[PDB]
């Protein structure tokens, strides 16, 4: 279970899209980081605007 | 004649049995009960089938149930808190066995969360 | 939940709910033939220890042993076939420690498809102390051979209002709908069902 | 009992041929022709190195025609038959 | 709830206690898979 | 003292109400019957067998076999002891043993024919 | 309550009484005629199907 | 002088439960129970140390070194009590 610590693997072209992928996770993990993880990028991050 | 009760196994040193008026069973006039049973420190739910744990060969493993979440819930009010007023409270509830108390669980729960959060250290590929 | 399916909260699993038991039902004949009689025992020829280890001295799976698929449940022995040859063979007989022929096995294994454990043996043997064995037949052994059915997918279950549906996931309870309370359902039926 | 007929209804009496439910074993069917071989040739072997009287007697009485002990004797004492035939096989089986 | 979310489920939703049960059906009596095997003796196409 | 865990795995056969079994009682007089390894390997031996009884259940027993190799001394064969191994021995004679055979560190005549008899029924070592 | 009943699932009792012992294997009881009566239980029994 | 000692090693019942953790004795630590064959207690001249050669879930093959010495092969359970197949060999 630990020495399964995830391999976090990434595509980044430019600074306008990204692919990130993070696996192998426990049962049902991928929605508890995703979901909680989304909520914040979509909200809380700090930036301008007119 | 006694109705066998959990309280009724005999004290180990360091264990607590949570539940005493657990209704093990009920035995009659020369009703004659006697067993070991094996309890295990363990995660999450694991059946018989897959663990198949025998001390002796007349054992039957049993169906582990090990978390000690009864139910979990949060909740989230509106609090006008000054200035704005779409903030949320959150109040969460927690039930457990006993086995562990809602706080030490709540904070092994935080743990296991940033500690999952501690996975995106290093990209790749 | 698509065209019937039927999801569930893996909580029925762990209070052992849509759970039943089983028991099917083997049986075999020790038949008596023109080689020379077979007989339930042990001592099968070609056989590992590990496989003999949970039949009693009798050859017949003692009670409250787990058999797998290809387990042994009851031994017998026939003889080698294409019979007895009189004009060489019968000389042997007397020549060499009478009853050193040979014996091959053909005793009583649990099927592909399976078993679980045995509960219970019946033995119906000569001398039949009330039996109406068939002819040929010397007795008859049957193993009782039982499991405990959980709720695995794949499972049919219905409603009384004849909803048919077959259960097609097993959801942890973490992430299937609950109440405002923590308290979660423990089943998902498509509306489209009604 | 005879040799009962390929095709017969098995079971429920609908579609089955007996033929059907029959499994293949072994097609050499091995440890004849060479066991014979081996088998008849050592027989006479030591049929023939012991006495023929002996030999011959529960050679043919036990495998040429039929089964007797009785009737076994050219013309001797049943006590000689049984004496001569057991001293047979004991030196036959083993040479001092 | 959605449990996975958290978030509410746009439209509210009946739910209630159903008696529902578990059929004679189950997958044991269901799930075959033949690689190789015996075969019949008159026609050669295979059994177990 | 090497006897016991043998004994031990003896005994832990599990019992059956039944009646008794007359053992086949194999010696250099007889027939060697079949004999196995633990891995259910037939096991070839190079002549006849003495068996000394130490338990015995109802269907089954255990012995300590000892295994004969042939030996040429005059006019056919003698019988001279070679290795030795337990078993148990069930109703049919055949020998179960608990392990390969210990090989030992190092006037009655036997006929050709009845080694080649042998030889040919499966229950010896040619050579 | 009255398919349990026709269909001979349970066991009732005959009469009003009391309980004297009760197994899993079985059940005695002592009723009001002075009668005791054994009820042994179908331990675990197979069925058809 | 140590095959006969894996054949009678291999003669324990095989039990299938968890593997159990034998105690890997040393010169550092206490020596254990040891039993001769005919489980009579042998009390050593000093600690033992352990080479593990074969395991099975409940039970171990080991050869023992006796320092003040000395060596001798035994089986060893989950209790880490030594028994020995012999008594020891003065070297």
């Amino acid at each position: 279970s630990k020495l399964k610590a995830p391999v976090f693997t990434v595509r980044t072209q430019g600074r306008e899209y990204g692919e990130f992928v993070l696996e192998p996770l426990e049962r049902g993990f991928g929605v508890t980081l995703g979901n909680p993880l989304r909520r914040i990028l979509l909200s809380s991050i700090p930036g301008t605007a007119v | 004649p006694k109705e066998v009760k959990a309280r009724d196994f005999l004290p180990v040193a360091d264990v607590e049995i949570m539940n005493p008026d657990l209704h093990i069973a009920t035995l009659e006039e020369g009703g004659r009960l006697n067993m070991e049973v094996r309890v295990d420190r363990g995660v999450g739910y694991v059946p018989a089938e897959k663990h198949g744990i025998k001390d002796r060969i007349n054992a039957i493993p049993v169906d582990a149930v090990f978390s000690p979440v009864r139910r979990v819930a949060f909740q989230v009010e509106d609090t006008r808190l000054g200035q704005r007023t779409d903030l949320d409270k959150l109040t969460l509830r927690i039930w457990t066995d006993g086995s562990v108390t809602p706080l030490e669980a709540l904070n092994q729960a935080v743990e296991i969360l940033r500690e999952h959060l501690t996975y995106f250290s290093n990209p790749q590929a | 939940n698509f065209e019937d399916a039927i999801v569930i909260s893996e909580e029925l699993l762990k209070r052992d709910f849509y759970t039943s038991i089983h028991i099917e039902r083997y049986e075999i004949e020790a038949r008596d033939t023109k080689l020379g009689p077979e007989r339930i025992t042990r001592d099968i020829p070609h056989l590992s220890e590990a496989a003999l280890r949970d039949l009693d001295e009798e050859g017949v799976v003692r009670i409250g042993a787990e058999v797998k698929p290809g387990d042994i449940l009851v031994g017998r022995t026939s003889f080698k076939g294409e019979s007895e040859p009189t004009p060489e063979e019968r000389l042997l007989r007397s020549i060499f420690g009478e009853k050193a022929r040979d014996v091959k096995d053909t005793s009583l294994r649990v099927p592909p498809g399976e078993g679980g454990i045995v509960v219970r043996t019946v033995r119906l043997r000569r001398g039949d102390p009330g039996v109406e064995l068939k002819p040929g037949v010397r007795e008859v052994v049957r193993v009782y051979v039982a499991q405990k059915r959980k709720l695995q997918v794949g499972d049919k279950l219905a409603n009384r209002h004849g909803n048919k549906g077959v259960v097609a996931k097993i959801l942890p309870v973490e992430d299937m709908p609950h109440l405002p309370d923590g308290t979660p359902v423990d089943v998902i039926l498509n509306p489209l069902g009604v | 009992q005879e040799p009962v007929s390929l095709e017969t209804p098995i079971g429920d009496e609908k579609d089955s041929f007996y033929g059907d439910f029959i499994p293949d074993e072994h097609l050499p069917s091995p440890v004849d022709a060479a066991t014979q071989s081996l088998l008849s040739e050592e027989l006479e072997k030591a049929l023939s190195k012991l006495s023929e009287r002996e030999a011959m007697v529960l050679k043919l009485r036990k495998g040429l025609i039929d089964g007797e002990e009785v009737g076994a004797f050219f013309g001797v004492t049943r006590e000689r038959i049984r004496q001569i035939e057991n001293k047979a096989l004991r030196k036959l089986k083993y040479h001092e | 709830y959605d449990g996975r979310t958290g978030e509410p489920i746009e439209g509210p939703i009946v739910v209630g206690q159903m008696f529902i049960m578990k059929l004679y059906h189950m997958v044991e009596d269901k799930m075959h898979a033949r690689s190789t095997g015996p075969y019949s003796l008159i026609t050669q196409q295979p059994l177990g | 003292g090497f006897v016991e865990p043998y004994i031990r795995l003896f005994e832990a056969i599990p019992d059956a109400e039944t009646e008794l079994a007359t053992f086949y009682d194999a010696d250099l007089d007889t027939l060697p019957p079949r004999m196995f390894l633990p891995s259910g390997d037939l096991y070839t031996p190079p002549g006849p067998v003495r068996l000394e009884e130490i338990k015995r259940k109802r269907r089954v027993r255990l012995v300590k076999v000892s295994i004969y190799r042939f030996e040429h001394v005059g006019l056919g064969l003698a019988a001279r002891p070679y290795a030795y191994a337990y078993a148990w021995q069930g109703d049919n004679g055949i020998l179960h043993l608990y392990h390969a055979p210990v090989v030992l560190e190092d006037e009655v005549t036997y006929n050709e024919s009845y080694v080649r008899l042998m030889r040919a029924m499966g229950h010896v070592d040619a050579f | 309550e009255r398919v349990v009943r026709d269909s001979l699932a349970a066991l009732y009792a005959e009469e009003d009484g009391e309980v004297a012992k009760v197994d899993g294997n079985r059940i005695v009881v002592r009723y009001e005629d002075g009668r005791l009566v054994e009820y042994p239980l179908r331990r675990f029994y197979r069925s058809n199907q």
